[PDB]
């Protein structure tokens, strides 16, 4: 939405002030990611992972709540639109990383296998007869 | 009380007859 | 077209024919030897 | 100073408040945001001084998938995001849930929000309450609601637009057991209540108009022209202005019966309306048309004990008296004898608004006509009919028992209106 | 958020739940990995219903897999649509039942019982308004038959207030799978009457019935019955997951449908079944879609309802449609055959609509209807039974268990008790 | 001339600090080095900062407060965040080791070695002012140095400074939810202090402006700091008549003249009126009645109480921004009409208004929207004796078997603390309840 | 600032201390070499609770390294992270105890305690504010539980006021590792009962299932248990080395989960244990932490809290959550198993929440629950003990260094009182 040829201030573009809708925060199935992307890399803050997030976009956040929201003023009024300077750092080989790994591990077990060690869920024990944990 | 209205002041619950 | 133009609050006003008070809106017009003060309608 | 709180209850109440709403907006100069693109907005928006216009209106729903669409859609913007309550379970069909588990802990928050729309109000007229019978929350909580307005606010009149059960048609199986048993409170909790049906809309929408295979908003767009022409004078000048309280003093004449009629006139469609004059005496003619009146009693059976009229357009007083003087010499139309007048006019200038989209055409002349007859007594009779039918064997009373209810609570509503349905008798000979 | 937590039980249990997932996952727009991928917005905000939240926007079904072998839970975990499941839902045991109901309900099953409830416990709590569960099982097996009779009997007093849907597959009259399975599936029936609130009885040859006729389905597997099983499964849940006009839940259909709490065995539906030659020569009409759920051939229950008389009937449709037509075909199929509808409820029929179709489908419509015509299924599995114990066929595999000989004298008197009430609710005047 | 010393004590009272000296450094034009870039103030007259701050020599702007922790673990975040240089370094005292939630320790052991420090810190900064007009003390009743070390400061501070007023923004254990399970023990054993050396105490449950933050605000899962900053803007409104212009100011001494009835009832109750979002904002708009009125619902309210079972006593409505007083006049006739809001008998005004005409400031990154108006209802209600009912409860239920008396009596405290404390709260509830009887008779027949 | 000297004794001790200071070294920062490495300012601000600043510009542990054998520390100097600890701590002697409990308390463990203290006495007067020690040793072994406890006993004389904690490894109940194993539990309990401000009791077969059920590891090593109570070992004092909302050292937790001054027995645990494949089928949130911190397949004690009513629990958290959402479900947890704890106590959850989670975690927590079904462990070691003495099997192996059977009679009698004293308060 910070996208407009007619509000371009010195080669960037800027939102105006007229397009923003107060319905959008209370709107969470909206706006939302579907998939992402992996990296076939260790963890860690890299140039291919695209929601990577160092010290320097916390602090920026704090620089730009604190500049204002980045206001642009014009003649004849007092703010007219929104700089697109605060909204760059977030706007964008790798897989997918929705695909199940379960499918390529072990295959699962029955009860009494898992029970090799201490016993649950015994028929013949003390706690069958009380009150269950919810 | 009995079938019909008697003489008498009192709520008419009319499925009830009384 | 949508963005049509910020003007600066300077041009357009000031050519015409008497004073123009602000706090108190009148309007004194000086002729030669003549004067005919009128205000807000 | 002239301010109508809207109460809408239950999903019929929010369906029908949509197209309400739609109308109110377009009607004046409110856009579907909120803004202005003069002083007739004030019954139904408020203020706020930024050029924001919020309407006086609470949709309150227990279920969530019909009030989540208004918050969604087009209207989102001009709602207040808390005035549209909703819960989180329905009432599920059941009066005694409604009523005495469910509705319980939803009440205080409608409670509040109703005192913050009056806190605004400074001529606040009455309320209007949209609920349905049939259902569980617009009949349990609708009456539990209408039952804590009286004691919040005393003697203000609280106006009810009702969909009564048909009886051809229905949509539900348990439907007399919650009609029983909400007349059973909205008797003394309702200074006035409109009685509509859903198959009656269904044949003026088949014959008057030409839509066949008509959904519910069809329906919806005919109850909020209806209720825009009740509030009509209050927002633009007439001739003869009414009043809310103007109503019920020519209209109910005794407490125990207060369910008029409700009929608009020139229900036309456009190609319709361009072959037929639309004069007075050609609309007050259809009013009195047994086959076009909205609910599926007929005048024919019954007399009428009373008629208000409401115009709309340039109607002169002329053409007024000379067609209800017609009305009054044909004698297929009969009055009781106890009331020698029979007749309330009232005349507004402002013609009546078209929705773009809408069946309806535009019009210069529209009456919408408010009138008891005795003729609604058959249809206490029959549901009457069906409850003692059902009630006989005990057919569904477990899922009320188990919900907060006694066995005794339908004997005694039953009782109630065996006392409301021979008290029309009393009153029409 | 109205969720369900679904309860696969047994080799029908998971073959119709696998299913039942795959057309859900399709409704909604969800590929076999877990994300969303629909053309539409409306197919997400009424998710949480069947689908709970993982890490990275993952979607993971409701789902608890019982089974008391490993042969079937390999099968479905290898499958397509195998890898959506939450790894530790998987819960088998070593030894089956082997086709003995006393196997999966007192010996080997009790071992199992303990942790499908606290997966069942680990899933509820993590509910915010849970509304209730749903379980999926054969009434002729082993494990789907003592096993989810436990789980029912054992998670209906520990939440003692929901919504209990069982789409029970009872034996078939004519055709045959196990020997033994009259006496399964009277002791399973004598306890589906008590910790129960909706069940819906399917037989398998009236599955192939409609294959072999309505579809012309000529080598019908089980993955079409167990899709003509699954479309009503998920036409009943419908209208939490999308707006419409007239909403029902899964309590709005039980508050109008069952009269009497020993009375909640219906016959499933689905209206708009064709062949793939007769594709492009039908109009999907709602005249065209009710004649078809109301004709004899079309329930999923192998129990003619011209046999008996029609207690309540519920209808469910879905797409976008009005409500006339609806209303009209339903009173019309009231008022033609009334000699099969009981005369001590007056308006037998409960009517939803939702206009979010199937995909490649306009309109469908989900029957179902509680019928006095069930008994003649009762009295059957009586008469096969009563063939088999008054010998002591099989005894010695279910006494040999600790079970005492006169549990099945008591469900047998249960089972004829239930025969006898549906008598005499039949010709009652 | 005007002067407050604000003390802030414990790790509730340092991180309520955090917010309130960050509001204060942003109402008067104050960047955290400390500078004043420009003299003129848009409200104010040039002076109006020393309320809360003090010039040095080097043009530089000292608060007037003193952080106190028995910890150092919340203070060295101070003396390394953004505000690092604003403060002197000696101004944020520290100690070794923490009570560890015993109010014995802080009272008795750790507490007696630490606590010269801090006086002789608080006499310094007293010696400055020459127009004191009062203490704001910041603790929590569910902890150790909130609770034992605030109670020997205000003892010392009470024999030390004589009759000079004093106010604590205390924090009160909630119904329901709790961090600590001693704290009863604390809370209990705390409440001689804020009874007898103390002017007027304001009472503050987490609870409640959890439900206020989730309700009124669109903030689902709070933490500590959004409760923090309303704490620091009601007390920005208690004190913006000692800084500010306004038609109608009130004073520090006219608050407790015209809220204090009897000096043992000293616990008003705090809300906050416009605690809007700016998202529901935009849709309504902050009329003084609207904000009148919603400053007297039960769900406004900052502890878990119901005003409506009580009946007011006294009230104190502090108003800001463009309130004009035919506004605030209308409001207060239009509230004595109804029903529900019930005064007692022997009060028959029940009002003291105050009107400033500064808008409150908000903060970068803050919760609550900004406004034109702001009502802070500072009343006294005997609807607060249904806390330490239910306080008394559970201090009964843990001493009945006598649970962790051990931790107490063993570290300097005498067992018999805990019956006293016990009996002075039940001398309170029946003070509280003999001061709401109607002095009028019940009809007849 | 807040000192812990870690004092380990034994082979338990040694295997779970050389991975204690390994998650401690990842955790602030510290190459093997002992320098730092690490790439924030939060990992220096209070590293003096474990380490020493010394020469070099690096940071030696504060570990004294006890042994009557030194066959595991052989191991230990030879791993990755052997090379940190000073040699001067390393003390050790020439013969092992052989599992007997006499031998490391009385005959073996006479003749080093001596050197141990004197190191302990060092490295506890090298402190500003020294605020107590930890003992990481086993109940079952024979320089463990004679040794750890003669120097809790030797170090409680020099410095009473002061906080002891003891991570001991209990015995497990179906299958032990030593025959005379519980007559060194019975002796060692009889000290941490009167010794011991806070004890951890941890059972090797319930990190037996933790390892087989929830991480489904198909071949653990002891490396994996002990990277486990590792864990839960720092998780406890994380709150002294970094900042946080609610701040808890270890007295705190003292004073709310030890309501009488003989009930400190806790059952430790690790919220997020997730197994490989399970990892992407559910998420790390506040309520997916806390159902795992209260279930019966995580405690580290092989009791589940079914059998006994819960007296007070912690719940120490670590990350970026909300306090509201913690708080609820702690009040959650308490409102719906209402019969699971003790109705005199309103309160019965203790929550402290810290700012640095650990590396590569969103969030994490660390479960100690003070329960009355511990109860059962001492009832089941007390009667094995019976079960022993009886026919007096091994008795002659304690006898011969000049032990009395009063002794093991008064070691019952403690269990057995302390057993009757938990059972009070379970109406
Ligand atoms: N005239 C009209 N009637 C409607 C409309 N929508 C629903 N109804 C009526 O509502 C009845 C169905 O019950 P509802 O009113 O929807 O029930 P509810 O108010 O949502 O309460 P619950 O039963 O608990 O769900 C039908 O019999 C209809 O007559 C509408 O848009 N217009
Ligand atoms: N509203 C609010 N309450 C807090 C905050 N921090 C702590 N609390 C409350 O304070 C209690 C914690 O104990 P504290 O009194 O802060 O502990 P302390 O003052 O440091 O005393 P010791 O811990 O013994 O040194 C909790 O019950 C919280 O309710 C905060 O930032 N905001
Ligand atoms: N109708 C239908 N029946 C099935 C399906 N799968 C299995 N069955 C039936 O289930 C009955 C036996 O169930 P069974 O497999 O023994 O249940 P179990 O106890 O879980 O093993 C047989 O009569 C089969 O016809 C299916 O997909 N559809
Ligand atoms: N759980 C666990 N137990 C251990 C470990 N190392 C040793 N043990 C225990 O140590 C006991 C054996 O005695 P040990 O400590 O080796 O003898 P000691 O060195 O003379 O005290 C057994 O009960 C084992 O359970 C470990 O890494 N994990
Ligand atoms: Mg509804
Ligand atoms: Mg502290």
């Amino acid at each position: 939405d910070f996208d407009n040829a007619y509000f371009t201030l010195l080669g960037v573009p800027n939102k105006p002030l007229q397009c923003l809708d107060i319905t959008e925060t209370g709107q969470r199935l909206r706006n939302r990611y579907h998939e992402g992307k992996l990296a076939p890399i260790a963890p860690g803050i890299n140039r291919v992972d695209w929601p990577c997030f160092t010290r320097a976009i916390e602090d920026w956040s704090r620089f730009v709540s604190s500049a204002g929201e980045f206001k642009l003023p014009c003649a004849s009024k007092k703010v007219e639109s929104f700089s697109g300077y605060a909204v760059r750092y977030l706007k964008p080989f790798c897989l997918n990383q929705n695909p199940s790994l379960d499918r390529y591990g072990q295959k699962p077990l029955p009860f009494d296998s898992l029970n090799a060690f201490r016993r649950f869920g015994s028929n013949y024990s003390r706690v069958n007869y009380l009150t269950p944990w919810h | 009380t009995m079938e019909k209205p008697p003489p008498g002041e009192g709520v008419t619950l009319w499925k009830s007859k009384m | 077209t949508p963005r049509c133009g910020c003007v600066d609050p300077l041009p357009g006003r000031l050519p015409f024919q008497g004073y123009e008070s602000a706090c108190s809106g009148r309007h004194y017009c000086l002729r030669g030897m003549d004067y005919c003060v009128s205000g807000p309608p | 100073m002239r301010e109508c709180i809207s109460i809408h209850v239950g999903q019929a109440g929010v369906q029908i408040g949509n197209a309400c709403w739609e109308l109110y907006c377009l009607e004046h100069g409110i856009q579907p945001d909120g803004q202005m693109p003069d002083d007739s907005f004030n019954t139904f928006f408020s203020e706020t001084g930024a050029g924001k216009h919020v309407p006086r209106a609470v949709f309150v729903d227990l279920e969530p998938t019909v009030v989540d669409e208004v918050r969604t859609g087009t209207y989102r913007q001009l709602f207040h995001p808390e005035q549209l309550i909703t819960g989180k379970e329905d009432a599920a069909n059941n009066y005694a849930r409604g009523h005495y588990t469910i509705g319980k802990e939803i009440v205080d928050l409608v409670l509040d929000r109703i005192r913050k729309l009056a806190d605004l109000c400074t001529g606040l007229q009455g309320f209007l309450i949209f609920h349905s019978f049939g259902g569980g929350t617009g009949s349990g909580f609708a009456s539990l609601l209408m039952e804590r307005l009286s004691v919040d606010y005393g003697k203000k009149s609280k106006l009810e637009f009702a969909i009564y059960p048909a009886p051809q048609v229905s949509t539900a199986v348990v439907e007399p057991y919650n009609s029983i048993l909400t007349t059973h409170t909205t008797l003394e909790h309702s200074d006035c209540a409109f009685m509509v049906d859903n198959e009656a809309i269904y044949d003026i929408c088949r014959r008057n108009l030409d839509i066949e295979r008509p959904t519910y908003t069809n329906l919806n767009r005919l109850i909020g022209q209806i209720v825009s022409s009740i509030t009509a004078s209050l927002r633009f000048d007439g001739a003869l202005n009414v009043d809310l309280t103007e109503f019920q003093t020519n209209l109910v004449p005794y407490p125990r019966i207060h369910f008029p009629l409700a009929t608009y006139a020139p229900v036309i469609s456009a190609e319709k309306a361009y072959h037929e004059q639309l004069s007075v005496a050609e609309i007050t003619n259809a009013c009195f048309e047994p086959a076009n009146q909205m609910v599926k009693c007929d005048p024919r059976h019954g007399k009428y004990m009373a008629c208000c009229m409401l115009y709309r357009g340039d109607v002169v007083p002329k053409d007024v008296n000379a067609a209800i003087a017609t009305i009054k010499t044909k004698r297929t139309i009969q009055f009781v004898d106890w009331c020698p007048t029979g007749f309330k006019v009232g005349i507004n200038y402002q013609p009546p608004t078209v929705v773009p989209g809408g069946d309806l055409a535009k019009v210069q002349r529209a009456v919408c006509m408010l009138s008891n007859t005795t003729a609604i007594a058959e249809a206490w009779a029959r549901l009457d009919h069906k409850l003692d039918l059902m009630y006989a064997k005990r057919a569904f009373v477990h899922w009320y028992v188990g919900e907060g209810m006694e066995e005794g609570e339908f004997s005694e509503a039953r009782e109630d209106l065996a006392a409301l349905e021979k008290d029309y008798e009393e009153v029409g000979v | 958020m109205r969720e369900i937590v679904h309860l696969q039980a047994g080799q029908c249990g998971n073959q119709i739940g696998a299913k039942f997932w795959e057309v859900i996952s399709d409704e909604h727009g969800i590929d076999p990995t877990g994300t969303y991928h629909g053309d539409s917005d409306l197919q997400l905000e009424r998710i949480n219903v069947y689908y709970n939240e993982a890490t990275g926007g993952k979607y993971v079904p409701r789902a608890v897999l019982v089974d008391l072998e490993p042969g079937t839970m390999d099968s479905v975990r290898s499958g397509p649509f195998g890898q959506i499941f939450r790894p530790d839902n998987f819960v088998f045991g070593q030894s089956g039942a082997g086709n003995n109901w006393a196997k999966g309900h007192y010996t080997e099953g009790a071992e199992l019982v303990d942790s499908v409830l606290d997966v069942v416990r680990k899933e509820a709590e993590s509910c915010d308004c849970l509304q209730g569960f749903q379980l999926t099982h054969s009434l002729g097996g082993g494990t789907g038959s003592g096993m989810g009779t436990l789980l029912i009997s054992k998670i209906r007093e520990e939440y003692p207030d929901r919504i209990m849907n069982t789409f029970s597959v009872v034996p078939s009259p004519k055709v045959s799978d196990t020997v033994v399975e009259p006496y399964n599936a009277t002791l399973s029936v004598h306890q589906l009457v008590e910790n129960t609130d909706e069940t819906y009885c399917i037989d398998n040859e009236a599955l192939y019935d409609i294959c072999f006729r309505t579809l012309k389905l000529t080598t019908p597997t089980y993955g079409d019955l167990n899709h003509l099983v699954s479309a009503t499964m998920s036409g009943v849940t419908t209208c939490l997951r999308f707006p419409g006009q007239l909403n029902a839940d899964l309590r709005k259909l039980a508050v109008n449908m069952v009269p009497f709490p020993r009375l909640h065995f219906f016959m499933p539906g689905f209206a708009p079944l064709t062949s793939r030659g007769s594709q492009q020569y039908r109009a999907l009409t709602v005249p065209e879609l009710t004649q078809q759920m109301f004709d004899a051939k079309n329930m999923m229950a192998a129990c003619d309802p011209r046999h008996g008389r029609y207690l309540t009937v519920a209808a469910v449709f879905r797409g976008r449609m009005s409500m006339k037509e609806v209303d009209e075909q339903m009173l019309n199929v009231q008022n033609k055959n009334s000699s099969y509808f009981v005369e001590w409820i007056p308006n037998n029929v409960k009517t939803a609509v939702c206009d979010i179709p199937p995909r490649g489908l306009k309109m469908s419509a989900t029957f179902i209807g509680n019928s006095t015509a069930i008994q003649e299924l009762f009295k059957r599995i009586s008469e096969q039974f009563t063939a088999m114990f008054r010998r002591k066929a099989f005894l010695h595999w279910y006494t040999g268990e600790g079970m005492d000989e006169m549990e099945f004298t008591e469900a047998e008197s249960n089972m004829n008790d239930l025969v006898s009430e549906y008598q005499q609710y039949q010709d009652a005047t």
